[PDB]
Parts: structure tokens; sequence; C-alpha cells
């Protein structure tokens, strides 16, 4: 309201593929969380229910960094089989 | 590659499906490895060995040629001899071809062969057919004037005529009426 327009959240559409910029504006808005954000705010979640809900994506970050973590580490030995046969 | 039940009898011991795929991969990356003799003779080891028959042209008493054939649809049975040299005449049981067979689609039928190997008026035929209906004896006809045509088209000319499936004996037959159902496939009205 007391800011400058046309300045936050605005991006600016390259030879006319709006659909180009509405990907790059949508891929903004979910990066910086705003997406999620308004999806959670249309209803009031609880302060528990948001604890647990915290949690539980903690949880699965942490979960899902270190068996990406593993699936990298382990992407090397997809070689072919050296020792074929025997 | 022998079955896994050819190995088995071999080794005279019980192999499994994956123990088989795994002796095969390995198999086939030795020949893949430029085996020569030495290697060759032992892969051979594993290794197993995996047209339309002309009818003689046979001659009348009149010293013209022909060919007889036979050919077999659902029920009906025909026996066709073709004529090197005619003037496209087909007599039926004795009777003219658009006589014994007045539906258009009996008459195609028998124009089928020789149309498609472009001899059409090139060759007289005289065919005797027994058994079925209209439709089973113009098809055990049409297979019987192949076959004979066989005989006096070019090699090429018969393996297109076996590609087109004009050579082919037709193995639908009427399937047997099963008990406790009304027919071969149809089954009784259920009642929930």
């Amino acid at each position: 309201a007391k800011h400058l327009k046309f300045i936050a959240r605005t991006v600016m559409v390259q030879e006319g593929n709006v659909e180009s910029a509405y990907r790059t504006l949508n891929r903004i808005l979910t990066m910086d969380g705003l997406i999620e954000d308004i999806k959670h705010r249309r209803y009031y979640e609880k302060p528990c229910r948001r604890r647990q809900r915290e949690s539980y994506e903690r949880c699965r970050r942490i979960y899902n960094m270190e068996m990406a973590r593993k699936i990298n580490f382990l992407m090397r030995k997809n070689r072919a089989d050296p020792w074929q046969g025997c | 590659w022998l079955i896994k039940e050819e190995l088995e009898e071999m080794l005279v011991e019980k192999l499994s499906d994956l123990d088989y795929m795994q002796f095969i991969r390995l198999l086939e990356k030795l020949l893949t490895s430029q085996c020569g003799a030495a290697e060759e003779e032992f892969v051979q080891r594993f290794r197993r060995s995996v047209k339309q028959l002309i009818e003689p042209v046979q001659y009348d008493e009149q010293g013209m040629a022909f060919s007889k054939s036979e050919g077999k649809r659902k029920t009906a049975k025909a026996e066709a001899i073709v004529y090197k040299h005619g003037s496209g005449r087909i007599k039926v049981n004795g009777i003219d071809y658009q006589l014994y067979f007045p539906i258009t689609q009996d008459r195609e039928q028998l124009m089928f062969p020789f149309h498609f190997v472009d001899r059409l008026g090139k060759h007289d035929v005289t065919c005797t057919v027994s058994g079925g209906g209209r439709s089973a004896q113009a098809g055990a006809i049409r297979l019987a004037m192949a076959k004979a045509l066989c005989s006096f088209v070019t090699e090429d000319e018969v393996e297109w005529m076996r590609q087109a499936g004009l050579l082919t004996t037709d193995p639908r037959v009427r399937e047997r009426k099963k008990p406790g159902q009304e027919g071969a496939r149809r089954k009784f009205t259920w009642k929930k």
C-alpha cells in the first residue's frame, strides 16, 4: 500500500511470450513460498496443526535430502557389471 | 540357443531360469567377442540348428499341359485342374461358373487368384467341389485354383500369391457347441 507499485513481483515479458513470463513469475512466487503461503492462509491453520505440519515437512526434507545424497553417491555404481559371469 | 531343458540334460543338473539366462548372456558375449575356431568349436556345442511345393505339370491325352491341385475350406473340398492355355473358361462340377455361383461374391473369389497374377482369360479350369455351402465351396475352389496355377506362374509370382494369402488353407472351422451353454461361446442368460 505505502510502497511503490510495479516493482514487487513484477516480471517483464520477452518478445511477447506471456506464457514464459507467467511461468517465470510462478517460479518466483513458488520459490519465495508465496503460493504455499496463500494456499495455507485461505483457512486458519490452528497453531498445533501448523506445528505438526512444520515438523512433518522438516522430517520429510531431512529424509529426502539424505536419500538424494545416497542416490547421488551410489549413482556411479550403475556401471556395467565388470565381472560378468564370475 | 539350446533351451534350459537341453542345458539341464547336458549338465545332469537342475538349473533355474535366471541361471540359464546368465549362461546365455555369457555365451552371447563370447560369440560377440570375435570368437575364433578355438572358441567356436566350444560354442557350437550349445547351438541348435533350426516356399510353396509346386505341383508337377501333367499332360492330357491331347498333349495339352495342365496342373492338378486340391483345397479345402470349412467342409468343402475342391479338386481343380488348370490348363496351361485357355480362354478363361471355368467349369465347376460340369457347370459354367457364372451358373454354379450366381453370387457376385463367389465369382469374385474365383476371380481373385487369376486377377492377382494378371492371367485373366489365359487359363481354362475344371473344378469339382463337394461339401459345404456356396461360400465354402468358392473359397475351396479359389485355394485349389491358386495352387494349380502356381505350377504355371513364376516363383516370384508364387511367393507374391503366398504373401497375399492365396495359398494358405483357412483353418477357421465351426467351433463345437459346449454343454451347458447356448453355443460355442454364447452362454446361457445369467440369472443373478
